[PDB]
Parts: C-alpha cells; structure tokens; sequence
DNA sequence: TTTTTTCGATCGTATGTTGTAACTATCTC
DNA sequence: GAGATAGTTACAACATACGATCG
C-alpha cells in the first residue's frame, strides 16, 4: 500500500478537512479522519456526526485498495514539520502505518475503519446541477434573514423548494420575510426542505468563485453538494415551513417607486441619530413626498425630505431603519418599488427591473 | 402509531370533559368583546391545561372572527394544530429559562403579527423559571401592547411570585371524577373499535387518580399486554387487584396480636405475589368500614356481604380509639413505603409495630 | 544558607551584603520592612535600578532573562524582585527558577518575596543550589503570649512610654494584625507629641481588627474562655468564613476528645497520646479538656453538631451562626437547658 | 451486561409490540439492582437500530449493528451521570433535546436511553417532560428505575410501566449453586438479602462484601452482650455504609421476628446471633433502633456530601443511650 | 375591545388614590412649600400604587401651570405623561436594565438639559433587582445630582438595597388598603361602568383581594366574565366563594354536640352537593380559629360574618378552650393525613370519627 | 516538625485571543 | 490617472477565570 503525496497538492485539502474538526473530540475515532483509496484516487473523510466532508486527490502511481484512520492532529503536524516541497511515502505494515520522509522512519498509530461512521449507501430523491454563480447569488440574498436562535427551531434555516424548472429559497426570522427565485432549466419534482444555519454557511464558505458546476442530491434526510473535489453531506431539520406566499400581503393599494441610491443615504443619514437599541423611524408618505423622521433617546431628532413617484393617500408608518438598510444593499439595484396596504400592515420590497427576488417587512406598532 | 394519550386531544370547546366553569367564563368574555392580555391555567396533572390553552389561541387567531367555537378548518387553525404557526411562539420554560432568552423575547413584542391579529405567547411549565425572568416579565405583562396576548399553564401555582399571579386572570381546574373518566374511556374505545368490561374501565378509573392521561396510559398499558383486549382479568393483574380475604385475615391477625399468623400471611403473599400499596389500601378501607359501623350498625354496606358477619365481630369488640390507632399507623406506615430497603422490610416494620400497638 | 529573624537583619547587612535574599512568611508587616531595609542598604552600596516582578505562569520569563542578561546603558548593580504565587512554586516555576539561578551574577541582586514553603516545597533543586550563598529571613506572626513582647519593643524603638494596660488593649484589639498595630502607634504618636500613652489614650483611639482562624477558635473552646471564643467566632462571622471549614476543624478535635475519653478508663493517657500521634505542646490542653468535662458532655456536642450540619445542607438555612454559639457555650462550662440540642 | 435466562418471556412480549408498530415512545422498566433491565433495553435497542432484522433478532451485519457494537452510531443517545458525579445534570438534557430537533443520519429510528430516571435532578426531569410528552416521528424513550413512586408524578404518568419479579426462591437458589459454590443457607441468606434478586447475590459472593459482612457479624456478637455500640463504627465507616445498615437492619428485624415466634428469618447462616439479640434486647428497643438505623441510611442516601463519620457516630452513641433504662424512645411521625 | 380595569381606572390625580393619605399629603406640603428633594423612594406590597404616585409627582412636577401639589390635566405635558408620550419622563425597567453598562449609559447622560419641561424625571422601576455595581455608579450621582435631574424609585423589597442608597434618599412606605375601600373602589368603578352588582358579591371580593387593589380588579374582571355581564354573589361564589357556608359552622355544631348522625347526614349533604373536601376542611379549622380569637378578645369577630355573629359568641360562651384546642389539633392532624389517604371523603370521615371518639364530654360507647 | 470545605443551577464583570469585514496605500497597467 | 491586489485596523464573537445568591 505505497502512496507517494506532494506536500503542494496535500496541504489545502488536509486543511478543507481539518476545519470542521475541533479541538474537543468528543469520540475516540471522531477527531481521526479516513483516509481510502479507490481506484486512482485517494478520499480523506471527515466528520462530527452532523456535518461531512470529503476530499478527493488523484493518485497516478500504481497502488492497491485500502482504508484506514488517522489522527488529525498528529497527521497535521508531520505535515507542518516536513519542509516545503518534501514527497511522503505513506505505507501499511500492520496496526500501525509507516511515514517514510528521507531517512526519517515514523510509526502512526492506525484505528479500525469499519467502526468510523460514514455513510454507505446514498439514495438521491432529487438531484440537479447549477452553475456555482447562481447558488451563491441565491446564497447571498437569502441568507440575511435566517434566524439565529429562536424557539421556533423550524425558522432557524433556510427553505429550499424545487418546483417544475424553479429554484427557491426562502429565508424568515418572524419579523422579516426575504424570497428569492431562480430558473435552473431542468424540470424537477416539487419538493421543499429545510438546511439549518451550519449547512448553508459551511457551503458558501466552501463555494468559490465560479469554476465548475456543483451538482446538489437532496434525499429523505440529508443533503450532499459535490464541488470539484469536494463533496459536503448534511442533514435536515424536518419541521416543516410556513407557506412564504401566505405571509405576503395580498392586493396592496399603495404602490411607491423610488431611486436605490437615493434611498439607501437617506436612511444611512437618517440611522445617525437614531435609537442605538431600536434604531426606529417614522416614513410619512405623500403624494411625491417621502419624509423621513428618526428620534433619539437622548431627544435628539432629524428630519429628511425626499421625492418619489407617489399618487396615493397621505399615510404614516414606522419601522426598523436596520432592516430596510440591509434589504436595500442586498437587493442592489438602481429602481426600488414599494408596495404597502395600511398603517398597521407588512410592507413588500421589489425590483422594478424585475420580480425574481421579493422581501417583507413588518411595521413596528407602537 | 400515535398513543392515545397523543392522538385523541381535543379540537373543541365541546370535546372538554369537564371544567365547565372554565369553558363557560372563556365564551362569555369572548362574546362580550372583554378579552384579558394574561391567562395563568393552575391545575393538577393531565387536565387539558395546554389543550384549553390552544383551542383559545386557536379562536383568537380564527379567520372567520374572535369567536367561542373555531371553525377548525380555516388555514389558521389547521397550522394551529399541526403547530407551524409563526404568530404562535410556545414557549418551554424548562429549557429556557435564562434571563438573556427572556430579554430577547420581550424585545419582540413591538413588531405586528405576521399573519394573524394577536401574537399569542403561549408560556407552558412557566414555574420553572428563574427570578429574573419573572421580574422582566413583570412590566410587560402588566401593559402589553394591543395585538399581544399571554396565555401562561403551570401545575404549580404557588411556586410564582405574587406579582405574577396578580397581574394575570387565574383559571383552577378541577380534578376529573371517575364517571366522567370512564365516560371518556368508553367513548375512545368505542371510536377505536376495542373490545372491553365495565369492570376494567371503573377499575381504570379509580386508579386513575382525577388525572385523563394517566387513564389512557393504563388503558394503553392493558391493550399492549391484554393481546388487544380491556378485560376485567388483565387490569385485576396489572393493577394488582386484591380479591380475596387477605386483607380481611390479616387485619383480624393484627387485632388478635398473633404475630405467628400475621407473618405466615406476609409470607404467603409475598410467595404468590402481591402489590403492597393495594394491600395497605384496602386495609384501611376495612378499617374505616368498621369504623362506620360502630357509628351506626347500618353503614355496612351490601357490597361486603359476603363477610358482613365477620366485619360486624370486629365493630362489637375493637374499642373505636383502637381502631383510629391501628388505621394512623397503618397510614404511616403507606406513606414511609418508598423510603425504605425493601417494600417487604416496610410493610413488616408496619405490621409489627401495630402488633406492639396492643393497649391492652 | 544562613538563616534569620527580621531583628536581625540590620546588623548582617552592615557587617556585608549577599548574593541573594529569601523572605518567607505570613506578616506582611515584617516582610515588607526587611524588603524596604535591604532595598535602602543595596542602594547606599550603589543599586540604583529596581525592578519588581510577579510570578504566575501566566507572566512570561523570557523578559526577565533578557533582563538578567542586559546590561543597563548608564547603570550597574541591578535589583530584582519576585513575588512567589500564594498557593506556592509549582515544577514549571521551580524549573523557571532553576534556569534563572544560573543567569545569577555579582551586580544582579535577587530578593524572592512570598508564603512560608512547605516541606515539599522548600525541597527544590534551585533551592539547594543557592542555599550555600543565601541568607533566608523567618518572618512568623507571633503568637498571643509573644504579642505583648513585640509591642514593647516596638513602643521602646519609636520612644514611647506604653503602659501595661494598654498593652493589653492594643494586643486584644489588634491582634493578629501587627500592621494595625504599627499603624495605631503612629497614630498616637502623632496625637500626642509627649508621648505618654495613657490607658485612656489608647482606649479612645483603638478600633476592633482583629484577625483570626479556625484553630484558634478550637484552642479557646478547649482552654474553656467563653469570652475569647464567642470574640473569636464573632470576628470570623464578620470577615465572611464559610462555617463548614469551622465545622470540620471542630469535629476532628470533638472525636479525639470523645474517643480519648472513652478509652481513658483503661490506659494511662500518655499511651493514648504516643498511639495518637498528639503534639506535645497540646498534651497539656488536651488533658485540661478531659478532665473538665465527662461523658455526659461530648454526647450533645455530637448531636448538636450533626443537627447543625443537617440544617446547613438539607434545610440550607442560616441560623448556623446562632448554632455555632450554642456549641461553643456548651463545651465551656455552662447549663444549656438542652431544649435547644433536640435530644 | 449480562443477559439472564428470565429475561426471555418479557421482552418476546415487548418486541412483539414494536413488531407491529404499536410501541409507546416513552417505556419505563420496574425492576431491582441485579435484575438485568439494561440487558433488556440494550437488546430493544439494537433490534430498533438495526436495519434487516432477522425476525426477534438483529442480524449483526448491517452497517447499524456494526456501529452499535463499535459504540458509535450517530442516531444512539445516552444520558448517564458523569465520571465520579452521582447526578444528571440539566445540560446533558438540554443538548439531547436539541440534538433531537433533527433528522437520523442514518434515516432510521432515535433511540434515548437514561441510565437511572432515579438520578435525574427536578430540573432535568422539568425539561424532559415536554420532550416526553410529544417526541418527534420515529423516536424512542427507555427509562430504568428501581421505586417509580419517588419519581416526578407528571413524569410518570406519560410513560408505559413495565414490571418485572424475580423467579421463584427454587429457581434462584439453583441458578446461584450452579454459578456459585457456597452453603444453602448462605445462598438462601444472599438472595433474602437481595430482596429475591439473583444478580445481587452473585455481586456479593463476588467481591469482599461477604468478608465485611462476617466482620460486621463478629463485631456485633461482641457487643451486644455489653453496651459497647462504639466500636461497630469501625465496621461501618466505609464507601458501602447503606449496605452495611441494611444488613444490620435486617439482622434486627429477624430479631424481632424470632421474639414474636415467627418461621421465617431473612438471616438462615448466623442463628445464634439472632437468638443472642433476642435476648438481650427487648420488643421496644429493637423496634427504636431499627427505625433510627433505617432514618440514617435514607439521610446517607438522600443528602449529598453528608459526613460518614459523623452521622454513624452520631448513631451509634444514641443507641447506647437508649440502652440505658428510664430513656424515651421515639415515635414514628408524619 | 374594551380595556382591562386596572389599566382603565388608572389615577390620573391625587384625588382619585384610595388610601395612602400620609404619603399623599407629604408630597402635597413638600410641592406647596418648595422643598423638593431629589431622591424618592417607593416601598409597599402590589397594587398598592407606587407607580400611580409616582406618575402623579412627575406629572405635578412637569407642568405647565408651575410647581402645584394639583396637576390641571390638561395642558399638553400631563396629557403627554399620561399617555406615556413626555420626552421629559425617562422609565427605566431595571428589571432588564440591570448590566452596569446601563448604568453607565444613563449617567454619562444625565447632564444635558430638558427639552421641554423644568425637570428630567428619572423614573426607575424595580430598582431592587440591579446589580451591585449599578447601585455604586449611581450612588455619587444621587448625592450631587444637577438641579434639573430627579430620581424616582419604586420597588417591592427594599430590604435587599444597599444601606447607602437607602440613607440617600426619602423613604415612603405605602400599606396595603383595608376591606373598606378596597369595596368602596369596587363599588365606585362598576357604578361608573353600568353593571349590576350585590353588596355580597362586592364584600367577598374585597376579601380576596388582601389589600392589594389590582387583585380586587381582577377578580372583579373574573366575576364579569363568569357572570355573563353581571356581578352576582351566586356568580362569586361559583369561583372564589366555594367556602364560607352554614355546612361548615353546622358540621362544628354537630361534632361539639357529639351528633354522630347529624355529622353523617350533613357530610353525605355536602357529597350530594359536590363539596370540596379540604376547603370544608379549611373552613371548620377556621371557624374554630375564629372562636378562640372571639374566647381571647371579644372585638375579634368584626362585621364581616356578623350574620353568623350571635351564633359564633354563644360557641365561645360554653365550649373550654381546651376542648377547642384538641378539636383544632385533630382537625389540623387529620388535614396532613389527608394526601396519603385511600380518598378525600374516607379521610375527612375519619377524621370526624377520630374527633368524636376522642370527645372530651360524652366519648362513643366502649365495647363490654 | 502542621493539620486542604456541601453541591447544583443561574447571573454578572472584566480581560485576552482569533477570525472576518471594511478601509487605505502602493504598484503596474 | 485609475483599478486591482495586498496589508492594516476595528468590531464582533468565543473562551477563561473569579465572585455572589438561592435552593
Ligand atoms: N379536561 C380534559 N378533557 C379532555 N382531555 C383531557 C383533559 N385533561 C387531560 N386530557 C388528555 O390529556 C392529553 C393532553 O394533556 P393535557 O392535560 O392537555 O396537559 P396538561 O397536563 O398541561 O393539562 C390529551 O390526550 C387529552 O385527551
Ligand atoms: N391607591 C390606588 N387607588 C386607585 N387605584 C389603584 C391604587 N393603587 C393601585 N391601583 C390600581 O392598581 C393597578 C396597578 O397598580 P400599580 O401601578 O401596579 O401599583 P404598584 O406599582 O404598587 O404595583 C393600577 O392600574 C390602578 O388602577
Ligand atoms: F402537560 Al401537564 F401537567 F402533564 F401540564
Ligand atoms: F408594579 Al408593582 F408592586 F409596583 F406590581
Ligand atoms: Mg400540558
Ligand atoms: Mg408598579
Ligand atoms: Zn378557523
Ligand atoms: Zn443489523
Ligand atoms: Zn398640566
């Protein structure tokens, strides 16, 4: 079993790998990493029974099928020790492998591999392939509105939904609502399901820029994303999701075009003296008149004008400048519409250009 | 396979058993427009505190309208039950009880609901929250906002400060009786097309204890070990049921002082088997049956004919302060039960120091 | 290794310096006054720089070591000081000690500040190896019986005429905390240039600060003072002692002195005390407590002990005070109704 | 773990269930130290884990039943106090509960196994309740405990009870000549003491329990015919003091029994120890110092970090006080 | 659609506190003659009021009449303070505010000036559950506040406040309101609200209510609900007034009389009228209490059950106090047998039956 | 010539270390 | 003279140690 590793190609996926590993084990074999290999490849697998990653490297000298484990931490240090540009001869003699760097001669202790838990066999219910440059903009522009700790453990993710040839994801916290939807050409099952936060953020950590088409298998319960020479498996939450196009206000009256740009310094500038723990805003809307009005704890107040396209009834509403902020840099655009029904009613954010991203925001009573 | 405990819970006001008081106060405030902003559910175990408290969210959040009967069919009451409703947050109290996740749930409650008109708080197990946690309650509760509502259920009322109690409506449920239980138990068996005897749903009930699950636990208990079957014979052996005169020889053996007998009895029993609490239990019935008798010669009652005669030797002889005696220790003795080596050890610690009791 | 008391000191350091100093100790008064009196001699023997550092793993060494190494650019004889962790020297510290005994020149002067060594403690390489050119200095609080002693003396150093009497107060009400002591003489002789420290003086110018431990108040409960041990009990409720040390402190001696007794019937007590392992200045205490109390006390202390503890930790309550004063009153020569000991 | 023949018929009878998918989600097993409820439970479980069960066995082939006996299966939960600890904390609870929030890695079943429910402190069982009330699909509770009286009562009443009795005295006492080799009297002694439980008979001969238990005998002898109590503390002070009291116990109670005339004595190895205490100990004062001893043992094993030495101390100079004539002895209260 | 009682009948004036004269007319001589501190404290139970008065002192210090012990109520700043609007009236909940960043936060801005009023009221609230450090940082603070600055603090446990922050400031201890005006204020607010009501209803409530007022109102919200828009003592009774029954005082009459029969026949009355059998339990225990009180001092029993009052002195008239000290006991001992027993009605029976064999007159025939 | 105290769960203050995002400076196009 | 790549500073989140209260 001689397998000869360049220190260049080794270095980034040991690393990719070890990530996910923490300092606290808690298992004998959890903080060890499987190392098989399979035909002209060699896979290093690791995981902490809910998150897995494995990376494969080519292997083009002659070799023979195997699997064992490593530790991490040991394996890491040889690495770091040996000099850039070193070759390392890797080979099985018995419960204990032997590194062969030069002259130097090191015995790793080696745990069974039948006792690592790895999954087996995979069962796809749906699979598909895109381009990294759509999932990442889907990523980008649905993930600030997860929740980070609530109650409702079902809100805690993001809501994947595949519907004919439509990818959706839908991201709630309760007080805001951000949709976004994506052709992806292949007709697919309607199906939905939920990623927690640690799956969404390890994917677009791993993704990069364009290069190569990941393709994503979601299946009972668990979802696997192959990128390049990366393969990451999670599970899913399955707690079912509130219907988004339910909290989404039906027939709203009131419809508002304004300039992005514009919109975003107003507030910027109204935020300033804004209620540091609330930041609260007052919006009244005329016709061709925004005003903007931000109060201070410390009874300091500012006052903003702006002109819109507006030809609907004088109206008041409050709300969070932090999130209007937020859902006006992620949507980036030039052309923002607004769509608003009452006073005490929740608030549509759109594109003019287009409809492919939609977000809601509820008004603070007060 | 849901147990029945988890698969029959109500979905209306009219499949309550009991608390009719409750149920009452809540429709008439409901149709007189004078809803409260705190609700505080006090009652013992298993008497459908959390059950009441949802089907009152659900006709809060009803789309047809603030009404005292949900429709149970529009789309809010359908996420209601199936329980992925955003505007209700039902909260555990149990594993969440630090004052952070408390401050930042009171620092949600200025933004409007999402979907529906009130946003229901719905605070289950809420004695088993730190004092910090009441005190930053305490404001909130007293003037919440309009669209907020808080519904709180404990079993334990008097471990909340006082404050708290005073700033909610209180609702005490009442414990079920035993017809009421065997009603309930006859109707789902009857639904889920099992066979049964009215002597093993009255023995269920009364070892019920006033508490519905605990019912439907047993009952769930006979059908896995009753080959799908409520029979009188698989809830006598499960429940223990004493049947002969055991507990009739054994409290005459006491009286006598025969300390040869009594320990041969115990020691019969024990061989074939026997519950001791049961046999406590029903020593103590005899007891308080003689006793009555010696009050008047006609409270015996025709149900222990069969040893009427013998009852009857013990009331002309045993001095009534005796039998008081005789029915404390036995009582002590019941309650020391589980604090001790052995169930034996205790229940014979018991009979010998009655037997010690002889005053005369 | 030449071994001291801090009224020593000033004599050796005329006579010569040394190639380090070792202050152990309890007192923070003695300390600090021998470390001020070396510091003066070195620097009127020419050690200008004076570097103070403390030793915790958490501080690193290798600034000291460069130090030790460096030379100052317009200086010589440098000074440095190492405050020891109060727990004491653990291996890292003693091998850290070690590498820096070496580094140890003519110029560098090294005074080591800190507790008293045990015996583990004090048995150290380093230790050994500077014991042949170290000068120790042995600074142990004195005792009730030597506190009068040293307040005389010190009166006598600052030209002060102190009555009998007043010494009595001032030791009753500062004792165990000489550094009050020093400083309430300053005191007085500020308010009175004269001098004469009348018992009035000294009474309207004295607060209570004493300081005391466990053992001290199982030594007055022996010796039967009522009045010291409910004082003492009173100053360790006031500094915030958690009872349960006082407890275990006192069962060990109640046991001894139950067991003691109840075998005394048989065997001269000097065996009982050789197979006992007492010390032998307790000898004498021990046998005063035997003999003036029987069987019929000891057997209450024991109940009153264990409701005390059982209230502590089942009921969590906080009448253990109240408790502790009972017991201390009962094993002195008192009636105790024995309502309160539940028997 | 060991897997005792009478635990056969009982879990032929709960498998069946889980068989048919009728199983309850919350089970709770009855049953005194040495009975082999964990054998029990161990098996149920690896018949849910496993994948292709082979009718009432797991086929001990599929990647489950290979993970279950490596002891890393991801979908395998247990709660049991930590090393030296004697109690379940709250975070171990907590972290299960979340944990649970999420769906098996291997698309099976959850499986959730509390050591001792007995342990649990009011909080953990608080935060267990709503967890136990409404589980997720496909998850699985199994609790043990000796006395389900002392456990919470909304605890208790949301789970299914399953209980299970020792063989008959004949069947023990031939399991235990068969494992053991010792006199009948002291096998039927062993097993009287275990309360009928085999299991603990054979931990006793196993170790040096029956020595100390010999000792403690030969102290006792010794003193009951003077009033030197004292020196049983030295037999007594030690890791294993609640079993030493309950020996003890049980040596007074057949003392008592002996005076009222009765047959049957849980001690058939030390007779003339018991007719000795007869004799020189009357009714009333055996009855005191059995309840004293009983109080004590229960404060040993209730209250946590209690001095030993004290509290034996404590009781072994008031019983030499009672011992004394003109002394009241107690009453039991409530 | 309408709004709770307690937030409704909210004193918006000095002349609408129930109770609490001596603070009221402190603070009223304090406004009329100039001597304004700067450091209020607040004490009592709940309900009493503290954060009505409170309110009012902001509003009579914040007005634009000037300084009067009469707020008008009127002018725009009372209208702002009573719908909690004012920019010059800072509530802060220590209960969520207790980090000392808080703290700190609020003292760095303490210096700038009113935007409007003449004064910056800091109203406080909860003030007990702040940490140490916060009652330090704001100790300098309140012994040189600026002149424009006022601190008002209410709490519930002033015993657990640093003994500085208690010398630094003016202490008002409210007590909790009497039956009389506890119903007075019931009777008050349900005449102005339009809904029938009976004295009975109105003197049972304030019985339950125990000096707290908020209580009183909501029971009183209870009773409405119950009562289908009607306060009725039938409806009261249903939920609070379960207990205090002619059963309870018969049943004591009996056991005293050592009727055996009576006993029985009105124990199997109560169980046909589905009795609770630890309140009858609590009301003999009571009834007996209140005959020792009336045997100790004769102006014991007060107008509340004057109904039964003849009744109750006859009872202290013949019956020892001995005999009624064993009957408390045994009443008492039979209440803790009462959970282990094998039922709630067996218990209470035999609890009577131990009462009667035990009687210290004529004891149930012995056996011969 | 020397002797070391209950435990679990919850809340608050202050310091030190690591990683990610935002803003600025320099080199080559 | 402007844009892209690399480097520096500031903010947020996590980890460790110490002190205090109530059950
Ligand atoms: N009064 C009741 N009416 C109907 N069902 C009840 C009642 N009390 C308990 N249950 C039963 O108990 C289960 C729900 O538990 P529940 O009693 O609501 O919890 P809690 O202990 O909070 O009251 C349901 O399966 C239901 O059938
Ligand atoms: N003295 C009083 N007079 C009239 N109503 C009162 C009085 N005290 C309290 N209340 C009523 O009780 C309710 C709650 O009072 P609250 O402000 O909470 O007092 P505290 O701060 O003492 O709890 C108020 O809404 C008010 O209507
Ligand atoms: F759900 Al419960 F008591 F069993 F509130
Ligand atoms: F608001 Al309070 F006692 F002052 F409940
Ligand atoms: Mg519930
Ligand atoms: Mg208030
Ligand atoms: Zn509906
Ligand atoms: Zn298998
Ligand atoms: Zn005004």
């Amino acid at each position: 079993m001689k397998f000869t590793v360049e220190r260049e190609h080794l270095l980034k996926p040991l690393q990719q790998v070890s990530g996910p590993l923490g300092g606290r084990p808690t298992l004998p074999i959890l903080g060890n990493l499987l190392l098989q290999v399979a035909d002209g490849t060699l896979s290093l697998t690791g995981t902490d029974l809910e998150m897995e990653m494995v990376a494969r490297v080519a292997l083009v000298q002659p070799h023979e099928p195997g699997a064992t484990t490593v530790p991490a931490r040991k394996f890491f240090d040889i690495c770091r020790g040996l000099p850039e540009g070193a070759e390392i001869a890797v080979q099985l003699e018995g419960e204990r492998m032997l590194v062969r760097s030069g002259r130097s001669r090191f015995s790793l202790s080696t745990l069974p591999a039948a006792d690592f838990p790895n999954l087996d066999d995979w069962q796809s219910e749906v699979e598909f392939t895109l381009p990294q440059a759509t999932m990442k903009r889907l990523i980008e522009a649905t993930q600030f509105s997860m929740a980070h700790q609530d109650v409702r453990y079902y809100l805690n993710g993001m809501l994947f939904e595949t519907e004919g040839e439509e990818l959706r994801t839908v991201a709630t916290d309760g007080h805001r609502l951000a949709v976004c939807s994506m052709p992806i050409g292949q007709s697919l099952p309607s199906h939905s399901v939920i990623v927690p936060r640690k799956g969404v953020i390890e994917l677009m950590r791993m993704l990069d820029g364009g290069d190569n088409p990941l393709r994503v298998q979601i299946g009972s319960n668990n979802i696997r994303a192959h990128v390049g020479d990366f393969i990451f498996t999670s599970k899913l939450v399955d707690g079912r999701f509130p219907d988004y196009r339910r909290v989404l206000p039906k027939n709203p009256d009131k419809h508002l075009e304004a300039g992005c740009d514009l919109l975003k310094q107003a507030f910027a500038r109204a935020a300033i003296l804004s209620n540091e723990k609330f930041r609260g805003v007052r919006l009244y809307v005329s016709e061709n008149q925004l005003k903007i009005t931000a109060n201070n704890p410390e009874q300091e107040e500012a006052e903003e004008i702006l002109d819109v396209t507006y030809s609907g009834a004088e109206m008041e509403i409050g709300f969070n400048v932090s999130y209007v902020l937020d859902v006006l840099n992620a949507l980036k655009c030039e052309n923002v519409r607004m769509m608003l029904t009452d006073s005490v009613s929740s608030v549509q954010i759109e594109d003019a250009a287009s409809q492919s991203a939609a977000y809601v925001v509820m008004p603070m009573r007060l | 396979y849901q147990v029945l405990a988890r698969k029959w819970r109500p979905q209306t006001f009219a499949d309550v058993v009991g608390q009719e008081h409750v149920l009452t106060a809540l429709a008439n405030g409901l149709s007189l427009g004078r809803i409260h902003h705190a609700y505080l559910f006090s009652g013992t175990r298993g008497v459908g505190k959390t059950s009441i408290a949802r089907l009152l969210a659900k006709g809060l959040n009803c789309e047809t309208g603030i009404t005292a009967t949900p429709c149970g069919v529009c789309d809010n009451c359908r996420e209601i039950e199936q329980g992925r409703f955003v505007d209700l947050i039902e909260i555990d109290a149990a594993s969440r009880t630090k004052v952070e996740d408390t401050r930042d749930l009171l620092d949600n409650v200025q933004y409007a609901p999402a979907r529906g008109r009130f946003k229901v708080y719905l605070i289950d197990e809420v004695h088993m929250l730190s004092r910090h946690s009441f005190n930053a309650l305490l404001k909130t509760l007293e003037e919440p906002p309009e669209h907020v509502k808080f519904l709180l259920a404990t079993t334990d009322p008097q471990k909340l400060p006082v404050t708290i109690l005073s700033r909610c409506l209180q609702f005490h449920l009442k414990a079920l009786d035993v017809e009421q239980i065997r009603h309930q138990l006859e109707h789902i068996l009857n639904e889920e097309h099992i066979a049964h005897e009215p002597r093993a749903l009255q023995l269920l009930a009364r070892a019920a204890e006033g508490s519905l699950r605990d019912a439907l636990s047993l009952t769930d208990q006979a059908i896995a070990s009753g080959d799908g079957q409520v029979s009188t014979q698989a809830v006598s052996a499960m429940l223990g049921t004493l049947d002969d005169d055991q507990a009739l020889s054994l409290v005459e053996a006491m009286v006598e002082a025969n300390g040869e007998r009594v320990m041969a009895l115990i020691n019969e029993a024990a061989a074939r088997g026997i519950e001791w609490e049961a046999l406590l239990v029903e020593m103590l019935g005899l007891l308080h049956r003689i006793a009555m008798v010696q009050l008047s010669p006609a409270a015996l009652g025709n149900d222990m004919a069969a040893i009427e005669l013998r009852m009857r030797e013990l009331a002309r002889t045993i001095p009534p302060t005796d039998i008081q005696l005789y029915y404390q220790t036995l009582l002590i003795g019941r309650k020391e039960l589980p604090y001790a080596p052995d169930r034996r050890m205790g229940v014979e610690m018991t009979l010998l120091r009655a037997l010690a009791f002889h005053p005369r | 290794m030449i071994r001291l008391y801090p009224e020593q000191l000033r004599a050796q350091l005329n006579e010569g310096l040394r190639a380090a100093y070792l202050l152990l100790g309890n007192d923070p008064l003695l300390l600090q006054e021998s470390q001020d009196a070396v510091r003066q001699v070195a620097a009127a023997q020419g050690f200008e720089e004076h570097h103070t550092f403390s030793i915790d793993p958490n501080t690193d060494w290798n600034a000291i070591f460069s130090l030790c190494q460096a030379m100052s650019l317009f200086a010589s004889r440098q000074t440095l000081l190492l405050l020891l962790p109060e727990n004491g020297p653990n291996a890292a510290i003693n091998e850290q000690l070690l590498t820096l005994t070496g580094l140890l020149h003519d110029d560098l002067l090294l005074i080591v500040r800190g507790n008293k060594l045990s015996k583990a403690q004090e048995n150290a390489a380093w230790f050994t190896a500077l014991a042949n050119r170290s000068v120790q200095v042995t600074c142990q609080t004195p005792e009730q019986a030597q506190l009068p002693r040293w307040v005389a003396a010190r009166a006598k150093q600052l030209n002060l005429e102190l009555d009998d009497a007043a010494n009595q107060v001032l030791c009753y009400c500062y004792e165990g905390n000489l550094l009050a002591l020093a400083q309430a003489l300053e005191r007085l002789s500020l308010l009175w240039p004269d001098g004469k420290l009348t018992l009035p003086r000294v009474e309207q110018a004295v607060n209570d600060a004493a300081h005391f431990t466990p053992f001290h108040w199982v030594d007055a409960l022996l010796m039967g003072k009522s009045k010291r041990a409910l004082h003492i009990l009173q100053q360790l409720r006031l500094e915030g002692s958690e009872p349960v040390i006082l407890l275990r402190t006192l069962q060990r001696e109640l046991l001894l002195l139950v067991n003691l007794k109840r075998q005394s019937a048989h065997t001269p007590l000097r065996a009982l005390f050789d197979k006992h392992r007492v010390w032998q200045n307790r000898r004498g205490m021990m046998g005063e407590a035997l003999n003036r109390l029987s069987q019929t006390q000891l057997r209450q202390a024991v109940q009153l002990l264990t409701r005390t503890e059982l209230t502590l930790k089942q009921d969590y309550g906080q009448s253990v005070w109240a408790e502790l004063e009972g017991l201390s009153l009962l094993l002195c020569h008192k009636p105790l109704a024995d309502v309160f000991i539940d028997g | 773990m060991r897997w005792y023949p009478w635990l056969r018929p009982d879990f032929e009878k709960l498998v069946a269930s889980y068989q048919a998918g009728r199983g309850h989600h919350a089970l709770l097993i009855q049953a005194l130290p040495g009975m082999g409820d964990d054998a029990l439970i161990y098996a149920l479980s690896r018949y849910l884990l496993c994948q292709q069960p082979q009718g009432h066995k797991s086929c001990g082939h599929c990647r489950g039943c290979q993970l279950m006996q490596a002891g890393t299966h991801p979908d395998y939960y247990t709660l049991a106090p930590e090393k030296g600890k004697n109690t379940l904390g709250v975070d171990a609870v907590r972290e299960v509960t979340e944990k649970l929030n999420e769906h098996a890695r291997l698309g099976g079943a959850k499986v959730v196994w509390v050591t001792d429910a007995a342990l649990l402190t009011d909080a953990a069982a608080n935060a267990l309740l709503k967890t136990l009330e409404e589980p997720p699909a496909e998850t699985w509770f199994f609790l043990a405990t000796r006395e389900p009286e002392r456990l919470l009562a909304t605890l208790r009443s949301r789970c299914r009870l399953h209980y299970l009795a020792p063989p008959p005295e004949q069947y023990a006492v031939t399991w235990l000549s068969r494992e053991v080799t010792m006199s009948q009297d002291a096998l039927l002694a062993a097993l009287r003491l275990s309360a009928g439980s085999p299991g603990a008979a054979l931990a006793l001969f196993q170790g040096d329990n029956w020595q100390a238990r010999e000792t403690l005998c030969q102290a006792l002898a010794y003193s009951v015919p003077s009033g030197d109590w004292y020196s049983l503390l030295a037999a007594l002070n030690h890791e294993q003091a609640p079993a030493r009291l309950h020996w003890l116990a049980t040596l007074l109670m057949d003392a008592l029994k002996r005076h009222h005339g009765a047959a049957q004595v849980t001690n058939v190895d030390v007779p003339g120890l018991v007719a000795e205490l007869a004799n020189h100990l009357s009714p009333s004062r055996l009855q005191a110092i059995l309840g004293d001893v009983c109080h004590i043992r229960e404060q040993l094993m209730s209250v946590t970090g209690i001095n030993r030495e004290l509290l034996i101390t404590d009781l072994l100079l008031r019983i030499e006080h009672y011992l004394q004539p003109g002394v009241v002895l107690p009453v039991p209260h409530l």
